[PDB]
Order: structure tokens, then C-alpha cells, then sequence
């Protein structure tokens, strides 16, 4: 087992099983969530 | 080669922005651009005006729109008025010195609301980002900043330094605590957004965007979801547009008044206790001829409410503020849409409205325009003459910036000016040609069916004796001016509707600008077809001749001046500017030296023989519309959809490090307080915390653990190594007190375990060549600690090992069919068995 | 009720919500085209039979009234129509067009078209008149007279239904190809063209919220669209063969679809309920979620912990787990309210907690956490059923190699410690 991304699309699930919702985020943490998604996607 | 920069303004009366009235009826501020009026209601003259400290025209000036006024708010009592500007930052004028004396920025949006005690001296700040800021304006910094929600701030109240509501276009509405300096509660106040918040201290008034008013209750209850804020009445049709504002007044009855989008203002009136006891009993009637009293409790939003009237006002609203007195007369102050301020008033005995309708008085709009500036034109460097589209031409003079008279035309396209006894020539959008005066009486002529559609452009000779105009019914026609008649000399016919006319200054070219691209040159004496332009890709909208009749200005739909030469029709440069699409070119009456004007609201200034930007200017903020030079001196005016009319005039420790003197602080604190402790039991003085801790809110052996954790886990056995024996036994003494304070223990207990056998496996020799009765028992306890803590994972971890397995294999039991024989239960067992993939090489 | 010309030679009537049937007879032959008024009670039947004939309805004893005979022409009479009618019930006309070339209108006679004609749509002003065919036209007259106002000209393969809606006054026409076409009365140019369709479509008509096309079609489904863009908005997929009738009420808006089998079904409007249910659901989420975070911040971890298990928010369920095992750090594994909560949880909420339990089991800083929630699980529940919940064993496959590897590193760690004991050992030996 390791910890793949999320079943649903209203959370975000990292690599070291620190899940997280999309209700539960203020907005900067959010657009760096957001940013972080964008470089690995970017590279990956 | 001189500098260009703006003197004056005209025409805007009241823009997007609130206005607040002062009492002595008293007077009125409103908002310009980037400029508050203040004005008498009894004669609607400029007491004052605030600008700022450079004028725009300069080079220091940022080429950048200014900021509009977009809310404004004053105390009396302090003599002050606070302002926000529409890129989010705060001025504050007085009205006596008029000066300002401090300046804030916080936003980064408009700014929409402000409430301002002057009395605690407290400026609380809603942008049109989802943040409210409190400000103090005797600590003159940023105070703190609520920011919870997520469209803007539309709705209002601050309450003491207890409560603040607030409701935002994610249309809900939020009750912050300001000590505890967080949300406590929420409620969705309508379905889409919500703008309007009214407070009496028991009901609440929330409008919505479907003509339903919410009235809400309110408490200081000490539950969780309710008991704060209920939800008693909905009440139904103010009018299908939006309830844009609530503003509530008091003298006894009470009033409100809703301020929608459209031309109503609705006035409720709320009664007393008296008038409750007999509609509940006139209630209990209808009731006698339960859930019938839960239908009254239904009916209870109009039961409390009553509609006392409505003011239909002109075309458009924008704000409004009370003025009542006496408890019998009761007015508003109305700024509308377009350019006018109306005096409402209403007489009434407290049950009745005893009118038919408001009286509408004390109208201030004779400076304004009331609708946009179509055209421009200059007269003798002395008068002005604007024309807008509700007929009204009007005469303005640079010298003291008022009017001189106002007539009425339809929807004005072009004005002209004969400087023979100074008189005005316009061409309509019906197909009409009118003359009026200025000295005289007000109209002389309206030709009537001069073309059959909309004209669209109008000139005439340096000698006054023949107009020309262009009209899209395809017709250019030739006047002659008898004597003070009009005749039509010429019709020519063309084949595409021609956009612009404009004469030669010297008498020669007659230059037509056809909507099928193209420019069409001809000779003023014969008509004979001299030169044709071309290539513009979108039709040409403004055209003018140099001084000398050498070069041609021509200026299109698509962002581009061409240049063009009059010796033999080559075009001598492009240029490309105005990112939406220019309006007007000029020249100046002299040489090559030009100006432009476009739809994005800057205003260009060329030079021609280098064809370069020489300035650019950015005094309004909509679409110029029209631009128009002095004769001879110089100055120019230039008129924009914001009804503003402008005149310009001529001028490290590294990890090793830092943990040591984080181990150096903590183990000074820690001592002190225990040699006091000592001294205590010795009783039976304390010493202050330091600096850092007492900054950062932190126990001395939290302030060790956290740079333990900055420490990177790749440097931490150099680290470990860097420092000396000394700092290993402070470090022992802060294990012990970790020790002592378990949770930070069991909450970091692999970092402190790995530290601590690194640093005695490396100092072993030394420490055991100590002799300490000290440490041997700070070890026993640690020892004795530490297998208490790792035992306890351990057992945790066993445990859970075993039920589990106990589970698996227990269900495995129940659903797992043993087959009998051994090799077919090997085969189902290494079909059914996990699978994986790997990348080898053979 | 329900007027249903099947094909069969009697007129059936059965109640809408559904088993009893009224057969009405008139004449030898099957129907072939239905009509009614807006109000009920004045039906129109065009059989194979050159009889048409119009029923007057009584809802007091419950007469079927057979009263107007046509006997009209020697073809097939194959579409009716009736617009209105006057204040005192006798409906002004009516319009029928047959098998041949000929149309007529009788009180209560003019070429039509090459081939044979589709269908008859009246307008609501009760002035003008529509009638397509197969010869890719349709063609649209007045009422007091025959002449021909205008005719709309062409297509691929004809053309099999015509309507008019009513509020915009717009021509919609049911293809003979798999499209639908959309013209206006001022210049009878193509206003709009509707595509996506698959074979053909048979009928188009109207919605009573004026601004939705509906088409059905000959694949066995039903596309409902906007008229402004063109763009579908919903597909039904409940036939298997065909379509073939389509009728609408129109306060409620109930429209009801049948086709060439028996399979007959009515669609009802929903959507402001839908609607409305899920306003609710989101007040109700917004005030739940606003008590989740001022528990949180103000203590309560029981209520706290409730509030996250019901709502999924694993980052705040995480953080209260933490600070609840930080709080009883002082056979008891949490605060006991918050064991007993534990105790009295759910099944989809066990296989939700232990799921994500698994997930912060992974990483060697919140195994402990996880490891105290299973032991919380094990010690306040039971094993059977805990070992009939599905997925429960595929989660505790995926729980039990992590804790064998946290296990055997705990025990290095004690065994490390020992060197804690042995320096205690020569340091008492050397003093």
C-alpha cells in the first residue's frame, strides 16, 4: 500500500497520507497548494 | 516642446460614490474624480473642494488612472471626513484647514464601506476584497484586519468593542467577536447575495436581490447556533430590482428607507407597542371567526412593518441620506445617476403621508450636464461650447467655469461655431440641422429633413459663408449662410455612408471620410476626386489638415494614426497607439504637433516631425469622446463619458551554533527560576523572563525544542559534534525538565531520543570520568523516563499487531473456503495471491 | 385523463397518476390524428376511415358525446385542428387535411402539397396556418381564407412535425432527417438550426417555461435543450425502440412520452425542489461547519470529533485526535465522553476513520496517533462485527505490515537506551 491521490475530488491527498479538503482552506493555502501542483505537474 | 498640464474640471456634480450632508437646509458633499464637493443646498455653489498635491500633467504624475472617489464618511463632532479611493487607499481631510494629515493602505480593492468613530477615534474599513480593517487613528497603523470572507463587504455595523456584523456578496451574513478577534457566527442571509444591513438593537433588516426583505432578531444569548441572530419575518415586493441600500432614522415612530437600483426609493414606517396590541387583538378577531396563530406568527414581518410611501424619483438613483424634523416633515437628500442632487420632502402626522406624491425641490443641476458630452468647440479664446445627447447645448467661459444658457435639440452629434455674432450650429441624430445664439433670443433655425437618417459630421470655411455636413444616407451637402437664412448650394452623392467632413484650414481640400475605408481628398473649388487614402482595414473616424495644408492627420477604428502627405498622397507613418480605438486627432493651430484621444482614456500628445510621443496625460477614467484646441493661444479641452470636462495649459549562525545559545538562554531561565524556587522554600524575588521568550510566547524548554526542529536532520550530528561538554550538560538539564513536561515528551519523543544516545556515545569518556552526584541522578531519571515512554509505544504497537491479525485471520475463517486437497489449495492461493511489477534487466 | 388514437379503431381515455381504459368507438377504420382543446373538454379524431369526427367531453355523468360528423372527402383523413374557442362552447371551425392532395375547413378546400402531409399546428391568435409534408416544405396560410401567406422551402428528406410557440411566436419543424429547424414570422429565414441528434426526430414542441425546445426521437430518447445557444441541457434515455407521441401540461409542467411499444411514461418538473433541497443542505453545512470551528477553537474535542466525522474533514479530525492525545497525556485511551462517542459510532463512519487511520498509519510521525485510535476501535467494539463489515479486512491488510515495521524500530530504540544504563554502570563503579 502506498498513499495515492484522493478518491474524490474535493480533497487533496499528499504523499504522506495528510489528507485535506477543499472546505477546510483559507485561500492562501489554497494558491499554494495550488502552485505546488503546478511545478510537480509541470516537471512530472 | 513644453509640458502639458490640467487646470480644470467642470460638469461632474455627483459621481459613483455616497454623499453625507452636514446640517447648518444645511450642505451636501459629494464626490468628483479623485475630488470631493461640497456645496450649500440653497444655491449650489463650490464652498470647497479638495485636490491634491501635484496636478496630473506633470512627470512625476504616475501615468496611471488616478483613483475615483468611492466612499466618504465624516464626524462632525472631530471635524473630520475620511475618503476612500478605488485602488484601497484612505485619506483623511478636515473641513477647515482642508489639508490632509494621514494615510493608510491596506486594501488592495475599492473601497465601499467606511464607519469611523472619532468619538473612540476608530476607522473600520470594508473593501471590495472579502477583508474589513479596523484602523486607529490616533495609533495611525492598521490595527487589525478580520478577513473571513470570500466575495467583499456590502453590509455593515460595528457595535462598541464587542460585535461586528458584517454581510458579503457570498450572501451571508457574519457576527465577529473584536476581543476574541474571530467569527463566532454565520448565517446565509439569501439564496444569491446580499447588499443591505440595517440595525435597530432588537431587529435586523437584511435585503436580498428578489424584492425580500429578511427581518431578523438579535441578541447577546450564550448559544453555540442560535439565541444571537434569528430569523422571524420575510417580508415580500419593494419592486423586482435589487435593494441596493437600508438607512434607518428615529425623531415616537421610526423610519427606514430601502434605496433599490431603479428610480423608487420605498420609506417604511415602524410603530409602537399600542399599535402591537391592537393588531395582535384585531388578530384575535380573525382568529376566533392554532395553526391560525401560527399564520399570525407567519404574518408577524407585516404585522411589525408598514409601507409608509414611495419617492419615483427621475431616471436613475445613486444615494441618499435623511434629513427629517419636528416629526411632520421628513426629506432626503438624492444624488442621482446622471448629474443632479434633489431635495425631497414629505409632510405627514405621524399616519398618513397627506400628498399625493414627495415634494421635489432645492434641485441642484445647472453645473452638470445630466447626460454625456457628444461634442466640443472653442470659441475666440474665450467661450466654450459643449453639446450633450438630452438637447442640451451649453455655453461655458474659462474665467469663472459657469454656464451662460441651455437650449434643447434632440440628440446632439456635432457643434459648431460662426464666429459672426458668435452663433451655434448643430447637427442632430434625427436628420435635422438647428442654429440658435447667444446674446439674442435662443433659437434662430431648426432645418428640418436636412438628410433623412443620422448626420454624422459638419465643418464650414475660414470665411463663415458655406457649411458642409455628412450624413449616412450617403449625402454630403453644401450650405450657403444668406442674409440669417440656410440654403442647400450642392448634394453629393457617394456610395457608402461617409463617417467624417473636414475643410482645409487655407481654403483647398475638402477631405470625406467613408465608412468603406477610405478617405476621399477633394478640391474645394471644383470637386474633381484629388486623392484617395487607403488602407486602414476599419473606417476612418476623425481626420484634420496641418496648418499649411501639407499634411493629413487620419485616424481610425483600429488603434492606428496614419500620416499622409498632401504633395502626391504617400503615406509618410503609421502609429500605432490608444489600445482601444481613437477618437479624435488635433492639431496645433501652428506647426505639427498633434493630439489624440481614444476609448481607453488617455490622452496623447505627438509630436509630428519626430512622430513620438511627447506626453501622455491620464485625467479621467472612461471613454474621451472630444477634444478641441485653442485658436491661437493654446490651451486645450478635452470631454469624457464621465460627463468630466478637463482644460490643459503650457509650462547567521550556523546549526551548532544556534543550538547553543537557544541551549544557553533556556538553561539560564531555567536555573533562575529554580534558584528562586529554592529561596521560596527557603521563605517558607522572582526574575523577569527574557526578552525573546516573553516576545514569542514560549516556555524556555519549547524555545530549545523549536530550534532543535529548525535544526535540518542533515547537519545534526555536526552540530552535535561543534559543541563542548559545558553545553552537553545544559543539554541534560533540558531533557530533564522535558522529562518533567511529558507531553512535549511523548509528543517529540524520537528527536530527543536520537539526540540524546548520539550525545553520549560520542562524550561517553568524559561523562563517566565525571564524578556527579548530580548527573547520576538527572541520568536515573532520564533512563527511568525513557523506557517508560518507548514501552508504552511498544505495547501500544503489540497489542494492535495481535487484534489484528486476530481479525484478519478470523475472517478469513468465516470466508475462505479451505479446499481439501493440497495442490489445488496451493494453486487458489497463488492465483488470489497479491501481485507487483518490476523493471529488471535479463 | 389521458386521449390516446392508437391503432386500433376506438378512441381510449385512461386516468394519468394507472390501469382502466374507456374505448370509445365512432367508426371501422383505426386512428390516425388526435387533438384537443386547451381546456379539456372538445376533442378532435382523424381516422384511416374518411370520417372525422369531433367529441364533446362531460365530466358529469360522463359523456362522451360523438356529435360532430365530417364526412369530408374519399381519402384518409390524416391531421385536425382547432385552435380555440368562443365564451358559449362551440369551437369556431375546424381544419383537417388528408391522405390526397387536399386540405379542408369546415364550420361547425384548397391543394396542399406533392406527397403526403405530417401534421397540423395552429397558431395562437387564431389567424394563421401551418401544414409541412414529406416534399421537404412547409407552407402556412390564413385562416378566413386559403390563400398561401408564405411557405418555408427546403430541406434534405422531409419533414414530419411542426409546432409554434406560442410566446415567442416561433415555427419550430421536426425533420425528416435528424435535425430541427427554427424560423420566425418576420422574414421566414433560418433562425435557428438544431443539431445532435442521431436518426430522426418526429416531434418538437415547446416547454411551458417558454425558453426550452424539447425533441424527441426515433432512436428511443428525448433531448431537452435552450433555444438561445442550441445547447442541450438534459437526455432521457427511458425507451428501448422509438418515439412516437409527446404531450405536455402545461401549469404543471408534466409532459408524458409513448412510443411505437406499450412502454408509456410520464416526466414530471422537479427542479425547484431540487433546488431547493440543496439550499438547504448548504445552510445546513454552513451552520454545521461554523460550530465545527468555534468548538474547535473553544475545546469540546467530543463535539468537535462528531462534527468531523460527519462532515469529512480529515486535516481537523487529525488536529483533534492530536491535541485530544496531547490533552490525556495527564484503561482510558482518549477523554472518556470522546471514547464513549467511539463506542456509539457507525459502520460508514468506522470504515471512514479506520481508512483514513491507514492513511496517517503510513508515516513514522502520527503512528501514534493512529495507533491509539485502533486501540480505541479494538477495545470499544466488537470483533465479529467488525470482521462482517465489508472492506474492513482489505483495510487492516493494507493497517498490519507498518505496525510490525513501527514495532521492531521502537525496539531498537529501548535497546539503544541501554547505553544510558551501562554509562550509570561505570560511572558507579569508578565512585
Amino acid at each position: 500500500y502506498n498513499v495515492g491521490k484522493a478518491e474524490k475530488d474535493g480533497e487533496i491527498r499528499l504523499k504522506n497520507g495528510v489528507a485535506m479538503s477543499k472546505e477546510e482552506l483559507t485561500r492562501e493555502d489554497k494558491n499554494r497548494l495550488r502552485r505546488a501542483l503546478k511545478r510537480k505537474r509541470s516537471k512530472a | 516642446y513644453q509640458r502639458f498640464e490640467q487646470a480644470a474640471a467642470f460638469g461632474v456634480i455627483a459621481s459613483n460614490a455616497n454623499c453625507v450632508w452636514i446640517p447648518a437646509p444645511g450642505q451636501l458633499i459629494t464626490s468628483a474624480l479623485e475630488d470631493v464637493n461640497i456645496w450649500d443646498i440653497k444655491t449650489g455653489d463650490l464652498v470647497s473642494k479638495l485636490s491634491d498635491g501635484l496636478p496630473p500633467g506633470a512627470s512625476d504624475a504616475r501615468g496611471a488612472k488616478p483613483a475615483e472617489c468611492t466612499y466618504l464618511e465624516a464626524h462632525k463632532d472631530t471635524d473630520l471626513l475620511a475618503v476612500g479611493y478605488a485602488d484601497g487607499v484612505i485619506k483623511v481631510w478636515d473641513l477647515m484647514s482642508k489639508t490632509v494629515l494621514l494615510n493608510f493602505n491596506g486594501h488592495k480593492a475599492a473601497i465601499t464601506l467606511l464607519q469611523f468613530d472619532g468619538t473612540g477615534t476608530r476607522l473600520i474599513s470594508g473593501s471590495k476584497d472579502s477583508n474589513i480593517i479596523v484602523w486607529d487613528l490616533v495609533g495611525e497603523v492598521g490595527l487589525y484586519k478580520l478577513r473571513s470572507h470570500k466575495d467583499s463587504i456590502t453590509g455593515f455595523w460595528c457595535q462598541g468593542e464587542d460585535w461586528l456584523i458584517s454581510t458579503s456578496k457570498d450572501g451571508m451574513i457574519k457576527l465577529w467577536d473584536l476581543k476574541t478577534h474571530q467569527c463566532i457566527e454565520t448565517h446565509i442571509a439569501h439564496t444569491g447575495e446580499c447588499w443591505g444591513l440595517a440595525v435597530k438593537d432588537d431587529l435586523l433588516i437584511t435585503t436580498g436581490t428578489d424584492s425580500q426583505v429578511k427581518i431578523w432578531k438579535l441578541d447577546i444569548e450564550n448559544d453555540k447556533m442560535g439565541g444571537k441572530l434569528t430569523e422571524m419575518g420575510i417580508f415580500e415586493k419593494q419592486s423586482k430590482q435589487r435593494g441596493l441600500k437600508i438607512e434607518f432614522i428615529t425623531n415616537k415612530t421610526s423610519f427606514f428607507y430601502i434605496q433599490n437600483a431603479d428610480k423608487t426609493i420605498e420609506t417604511f414606517r415602524i410603530r409602537k407597542e399600542e399599535e402591537i396590541a391592537r393588531g395582535l387583538k384585531k388578530r384575535e378577531k380573525r382568529l376566533k371567526e392554532e395553526e391560525i396563530a401560527k399564520s399570525i406568527k407567519e404574518s408577524y414581518s407585516s404585522f411589525i412593518l408598514h409601507p409608509f410611501q414611495t419617492i419615483r424619483s427621475l431616471y436613475k438613483i445613486k444615494s441618499a441620506s435623511w434629513t427629517t424634523v419636528s416629526s411632520s416633515k421628513l426629506e432626503l437628500v438624492l444624488t442621482t445617476s446622471s448629474n443632479t442632487i434633489e431635495y425631497y420632502s414629505i409632510p405627514y402626522e405621524k399616519r398618513d403621508p397627506t400628498s399625493p406624491a414627495p415634494l421635489k425641490t432645492h434641485t441642484i443641476e445647472l453645473q452638470g450636464q445630466r447626460t454625456d458630452v457628444r461634442s466640443i468647440d472653442i470659441s475666440d479664446d474665450n467661450k466654450l461650447l459643449a453639446t450633450a445627447s438630452n438637447g442640451s447645448l451649453k455655453i461655458w467661459n474659462i474665467k469663472t467655469h459657469k454656464c451662460i444658457r441651455t437650449f434643447e435639440c434632440g440628440y446632439a452629434l456635432t457643434c459648431k461655431f460662426l464666429p459672426g455674432g458668435l452663433l451655434v450650429i448643430l447637427g442632430t441624430r434625427n436628420g435635422e440641422l438647428q442654429l440658435f445664439d447667444l446674446a439674442s433670443s435662443s433659437l434662430l433655425d431648426t432645418i428640418e429633413d436636412a438628410h433623412d437618417a443620422a448626420i454624422w459630421s459638419l465643418d464650414l470655411t475660414s470665411d463663415g459663408k458655406r457649411l458642409v455636413t455628412g450624413s449616412a444616407d450617403k449625402t454630403v451637402k453644401f450650405w450657403d449662410f444668406k442674409v440669417l437664412k440656410l440654403h442647400h448650394d450642392t448634394t453629393l452623392e457617394l456610395t457608402d455612408d461617409i463617417l467624417c467632413v473636414r475643410v482645409s484650414p487655407d481654403d483647398r481640400y475638402l477631405a470625406i471620410s467613408l465608412l468603406d475605408n477610405t478617405v476621399k481628398v477633394f478640391f474645394l473649388d471644383s470637386m474633381k476626386f484629388y486623392l484617395s487614402l487607403y488602407g486602414h482595414k476599419l473606417p476612418v473616424l476623425s481626420i484634420d489638415i496641418s496648418f499649411d495644408s501639407k499634411m493629413i492627420i487620419t485616424s481610425s477604428a483600429d488603434k492606428n494614426i496614419k500620416i499622409w502627405g498632401l504633395d502626391f498622397g504617400d503615406c509618410h507613418k503609421s502609429l500605432f497607439a490608444h489600445q482601444d480605438s481613437i477618437m479624435n486627432v488635433k492639431f496645433l493651430p501652428q506647426s505639427h504637433n498633434f493630439f489624440s484621444c481614444s476609448k481607453d482614456a488617455v490622452v496623447k500628445y505627438w509630436d509630428g516631425e519626430k512622430f513620438e510621443c511627447i506626453q501622455k496625460l491620464y485625467a479621467h477614467q472612461s471613454e474621451v469622446w472630444a477634444l478641441a484646441v485653442a485658436t491661437d493661444g493654446g490651451f486645450v479641452v478635452s470631454s469624457s463619458h464621465d460627463h468630466s470636462i478637463r482644460i490643459w495649459e503650457e509650462t547567521s549562525l550556523k546549526a551548532g551554533e544556534r543550538l547553543m545559545e537557544a541551549l544557553d538562554l533556556g538553561i539560564a531561565e531555567i536555573e533562575g527560576l529554580e534558584a528562586y524556587n529554592r529561596d521560596m522554600k527557603l521563605w517558607q524575588i522572582k526574575p523577569q523572563g527574557n526578552a525573546v521568550l516573553i516576545a514569542v510566547n514560549k516556555t524556555p524548554e519549547q524555545y530549545i525544542m523549536d530550534t532543535l526542529l529548525r535544526i535540518r536532520m542533515s547537519q545534526l550530528e555536526d552540530a552535535l559534534m561543534v559543541m563542548p561538554f559545558s553545553y552537553v550538560l545544559k543539554f541534560l538539564k533540558f531533557i530533564d525538565t522535558v522529562m518533567q513536561n511529558k507531553t512535549l515528551l511523548h509528543s517529540h519523543l524520537p528527536l530527543i531520543c536520537k539526540n540524546l544516545f548520539f550525545i553520549i556515545k560520542f562524550n561517553h569518556k568524559e561523562l563517566v570520568s565525571q564524578k556527579n552526584e548530580e548527573l547520576k541522578l538527572q541520568i536515573n531519571r532520564v533512563k527511568t523516563e525513557l523506557r517508560s515512554a518507548l514501552k508504552s509505544t511498544e505495547d501500544d504497537l503489540g497489542f494492535n499487531v495481535q487484534g489484528l491479525k486476530f481479525v484478519k485471520q478470523q475472517w478469513n475463517l468465516r470466508h475462505n473456503y479451505e479446499f481439501v486437497d493440497e495442490y489445488d489449495q496451493q494453486e487458489k492461493e497463488s492465483n488470489s495471491a497479491r501481485k507487483r511489477v518490476f523493471g529488471t534487466v535479463i | 385523463k389521458l386521449a390516446l388514437a392508437t391503432n386500433s379503431p376506438s378512441l381510449r381515455i385512461i386516468p394519468v397518476p394507472p390501469l382502466d381504459v374507456e374505448i370509445y368507438e365512432g367508426h371501422e377504420d383505426l386512428l390516425n390524428s388526435l387533438d384537443a382543446t386547451e381546456d379539456g373538454l372538445w376533442i378532435a379524431t382523424a381516422s384511416k376511415d374518411n370520417t372525422a369526427i369531433v367529441w364533446r367531453y362531460n365530466e358529469n355523468s360522463c359523456k362522451f358525446d360523438i356529435y360532430a360528423k365530417y364526412i369530408g372527402h374519399s381519402a384518409a383523413v390524416t391531421a385536425v385542428g382547432l385552435p380555440n374557442i368562443v365564451s358559449k362552447g362551440y369551437p369556431e371551425f375546424l381544419l383537417t387535411a388528408s391522405n390526397d392532395l387536399t386540405i379542408k375547413k369546415w364550420i361547425i378546400t384548397r391543394h396542399a402539397h406533392e406527397k403526403d402531409i405530417n401534421a397540423l399546428s395552429v397558431s395562437p391568435n387564431d389567424s394563421i396556418f401551418a401544414t409541412a409534408s414529406y416534399d421537404k416544405t412547409c407552407k402556412i396560410w390564413n385562416l378566413e381564407n386559403g390563400e398561401l401567406e408564405a411557405t418555408l422551402a427546403n430541406h434534405k428528406r422531409g419533414l414530419w412535425d411542426v409546432s409554434f410557440c406560442q410566446y415567442d411566436k416561433l415555427l419550430a419543424t421536426s425533420s425528416g432527417d435528424k435535425t430541427v429547424k427554427i424560423w420566425s414570422l418576420d422574414t421566414f429565414s433560418v433562425m435557428k438550426t438544431l443539431e445532435g441528434h442521431t436518426n430522426a426526430v418526429q416531434r418538437c414542441s415547446f416547454i411551458n417555461k417558454q425558453k426550452q425546445l424539447i425533441s424527441c426521437g426515433a432512436d428511443g430518447l428525448i433531448k431537452i435543450w435552450d433555444c438561445s445557444s442550441g445547447e442541450c441541457l438534459k437526455t432521457l434515455d427511458g425507451h428501448n425502440n422509438r418515439l412516437w407521441a409527446l404531450s405536455t401540461m402545461n401549469d404543471g409542467d408534466m409532459i408524458v412520452s409513448a412510443d411505437a411499444d406499450g412502454v408509456f411514461q410520464f416526466w414530471k418538473d422537479c427542479t425547484e425542489q431540487e433546488i431547493e433541497e440543496e439550499q438547504e443542505k448548504a445552510k445546513l453545512q454552513v451552520e454545521q461547519e461554523q460550530s465545527l470551528q468555534n468548538y474547535m477553537s473553544k475545546g469540546d474535542w467530543t463535539n468537535a470529533f462528531l462534527l468531523a466525522m460527519t462532515l469529512d474533514h480529515p486535516m481537523r479530525l487529525f488536529n483533534v485526535l492530536k491535541r485530544a492525545l496531547g490533552e490525556s497525556r495527564s484503561e482510558v485511551i482518549f477523554n472518556e465522553e470522546l471514547d464513549q462517542a467511539i463506542s456509539i459510532l457507525n459502520d460508514e463512519q468506522l470504515i471512514l476513520l479506520m481508512k483514513r487511520c491507514r492513511d496517517w498509519n503510513t508515516n513514522a510521525k502520527t503512528h501514534t496517533i493512529a495507533q491509539r485510535t485502533i486501540r480505541c476501535i479494538l477495545m470499544h467494539h466488537n470483533i465479529a462485527k467488525l470482521s462482517e463489515i465489508p472492506g474492513m479486512v482489505k483495510i487492516v491488510d493494507a493497517i498490519i505490515p507498518y505496525t510490525q515495521r513501527h514495532f521492531t524500530r521502537v525496539d531498537n530504540l529501548v535497546e539503544q537506551s541501554y547505553i544510558l544504563d551501562y554509562a550509570l554502570v561505570e560511572m558507579d563503579k569508578l565512585f
